[PDB]
């Protein structure tokens, strides 16, 4: 049999089978509800569209996100997403195969229990397991000693591991991610005249973000160059056949990652969190973590993030130490690529939580290995 | 018929490559280990053999596809 | 045959064969136990590292010393050290050859008996001998009349000898050694 | 081949020197004695002869190693 490896994310859902190199299906995790009357007769009355069809018909829908900052807020919508993924998208009955899910570190306990109950009582899978998102990245990378820097939508976290002994006191968590960058892009695009308010307009701004953005190696010099000349300008086309012309905002959106004071937050940029995590471990292992940094998640695909990260860490860290930022391509799916590998391993095939085990022990079972 | 069978050969080649990628990733992970669990010791050999079999199957499939061409 | 000459010390272990000029193997006498959870699968679990690998991975281990002030405190860890020395390090079965050990003067009697039992019942050496650390120094020095001042880690002792007649009432023992200097540093 | 055999000669020379050192130390200890045990009287002669044999073997080995050079 093949064991599904679903990765319920904060901004996308990637579902596939074990022993593959890419998710079988990938689609946004949104639920759209109709807003208007409906005048024609004979058309099917849909209470709510889910998945990609909602993204197709965003004009007359009120799109909502069941997940936010990793935590799950709405449960009916999440169950609808899971049903759509299992039946309509993957087209495989869930009873036959086990399943593997991923949850970010330091999340509330209740989340795990509710997930388990919804995956046992309602869907009736024969076995389920849940894993920390950061850890699975190291299987995909191919090493055992490192400091992953998973940065998904919603939240970003750092988890240092050494010789396969995760240090739990050095783990760091932070609520700066792609959604805040999208909101800031809207707020700063307001200056030139372009006003985006509704949710679908936010979806458009998200596409604008994805296509036209980059991270400057140095910020003040880039601002001076953009102000003096007019070479840092790009033209994009809306669905309405209108042309936006973006200038400085190309590198003021991602810059909030390194300067969280733009949004009014107070925490330090991501480089400082990485450095603090490294310096919260023991003295003897700091060199190895320095040597092997790792990035994951979609948000770390901005052109030029690796160079700035290396420069900042090198400036912060002492000399005589060599810093490398392992930033392989296709990092977007890295987390998922871990899970499939973890499923394949023969040893891991003994660590599931069978249904009868949950029936007997109770909800606490999952937390024993937490 | 020729076009359809050529397309089927292309699909089979794509699937074989997709399998090779995953097997190579698993072997790349397993190599770094230094004191593997007894089960992993056998699984490494199994994967090493499966990789060879897939590579020869890929060679045969590409040769056939070219021969049709 | 060649007779092993091991010197279980207080801060280092030196093991070798007779008729040589240096120990075949030398490594610290520590035992490290893991401290953290362990999250990766397949690595194969180990309860405790011993010898030099423990020194290599000191970041995530709780290093302990089986010996202290010459006396042996923990036995199950002193046996692990001996097994590692005989099999992994020297790579010679202990049954064939005899063995010679060294023990500081004025140590408790029970130590000697327990060492003997562990070296006969468990390892099954055909013959064992134990000697005072200070006396063996005079063979290396090349004289017979002197007052050795052996100062290892853990303890320091003085044993005066004259014409190969060790005076037992003049022996002196003191518990100042390298470990206290490290703590003071 | 030349490099390998030169390395083997170097290893043999190192082993010979290591033996010479220990034999010299034992003879140095035994010399100081004044009324040695009857067994030690013969052992001293045996070691004295072994030292000479080792020294000529060392000379021959170094000569061969230089010749290869
Ligand atoms: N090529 C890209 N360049 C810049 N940002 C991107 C790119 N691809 C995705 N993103 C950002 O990452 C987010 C998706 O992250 P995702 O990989 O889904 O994280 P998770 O898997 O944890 O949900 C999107 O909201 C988008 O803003
Ligand atoms: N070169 C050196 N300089 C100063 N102190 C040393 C040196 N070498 C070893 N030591 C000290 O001696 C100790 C080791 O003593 P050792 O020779 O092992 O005695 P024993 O064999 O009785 O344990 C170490 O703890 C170290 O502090
Ligand atoms: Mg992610
Ligand atoms: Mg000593």
């Amino acid at each position: 049999t093949t064991a599904l490896v679903c990765d319920n994310g904060s901004g996308l859902v990637k579902a596939g089978f074990a022993g593959d190199d890419a998710p079988r299906a990938v689609f946004p995790s949104i639920v759209g509800r109709p807003r208007h009357q409906g005048v024609m007769v004979g058309m099917g009355q849909k209470d709510s569209y889910v998945g990609d069809e909602a993204q197709s018909k965003r004009g007359i829908l009120t799109l909502k996100y069941p997940i936010e900052h990793g935590i799950i807020t709405n449960w009916d919508d999440m169950e609808k997403i899971w049903h759509h993924t299992f039946y309509n998208e993957l087209r495989v009955a869930p009873e036959e195969h086990p399943t593997l899910l991923t949850e970010a570190p330091l999340n509330p306990k209740a989340n795990r229990e509710k997930m388990t109950q919804i995956m046992f009582e309602t869907f009736n899978v024969p076995a389920m397991y849940v894993a920390i998102q950061a850890v699975l990245s190291l299987y995909a990378s191919g090493r055992t000693t490192g400091i992953v820097l998973d940065s998904g939508d919603g939240v970003t976290h750092n988890v240092p591991i050494y010789e396969g002994y995760a240090l739990p006191h050095a783990i760091m968590r932070l609520d700066l991610a792609g959604r805040d960058l999208t909101d800031y892009l809207m707020k700063i695009l307001t200056e030139r005249g372009y006003s985006f308010v509704t949710t679908a307009e936010r979806e458009i701004v998200r596409d604008i973000k994805e296509k036209l953005c980059y991270v400057a190696l140095d910020f003040e010099n880039e601002m001076a160059t953009a102000a003096s000349s007019s070479s840092l300008e790009k033209s994009y086309e809306l669905p309405d056949g209108q042309v936006i012309t973006i200038g400085n905002e190309r590198f003021r959106c991602p810059e909030t990652l390194f300067q969280p004071s733009f949004i009014g937050m107070e925490s330090a940029g991501i480089h400082e969190t990485t450095y603090n995590s490294i310096m919260k471990c023991d003295i003897d292992i700091r060199k190895d973590l320095y040597a092997n940094n790792v990035m994951s998640g979609g948000t770390t695909m901005y052109p030029g993030i690796a160079d700035r990260m290396q420069k900042e860490i090198t400036a912060l860290a002492p000399s005589t130490m060599k810093i490398k930022i392992i930033a392989p391509p296709e990092r977007k799916y890295s987390v998922w690529i871990g899970g499939s590998i973890l499923a394949s391993l023969s040893t891991f095939q003994q660590m599931w939580i069978t249904k009868q085990e949950y029936d007997e022990a109770g909800p606490s079972i999952v937390h024993r290995k937490c | 018929d020729l076009k359809g069978q050529l397309a089927k050969l292309e699909l089979h080649l794509n699937k074989t490559n997709g399998q090779i990628t995953a097997t190579e990733r698993t072997i790349n992970y397993l190599n770094k280990l230094k004191n593997p669990d007894p089960k992993t010791k056998t699984q490494l050999i199994e994967l090493t053999e499966k990789l060879i079999k897939l590579k020869q199957e890929f060679e045969t499939t590409i040769n056939s596809q070219h021969e049709i061409s």
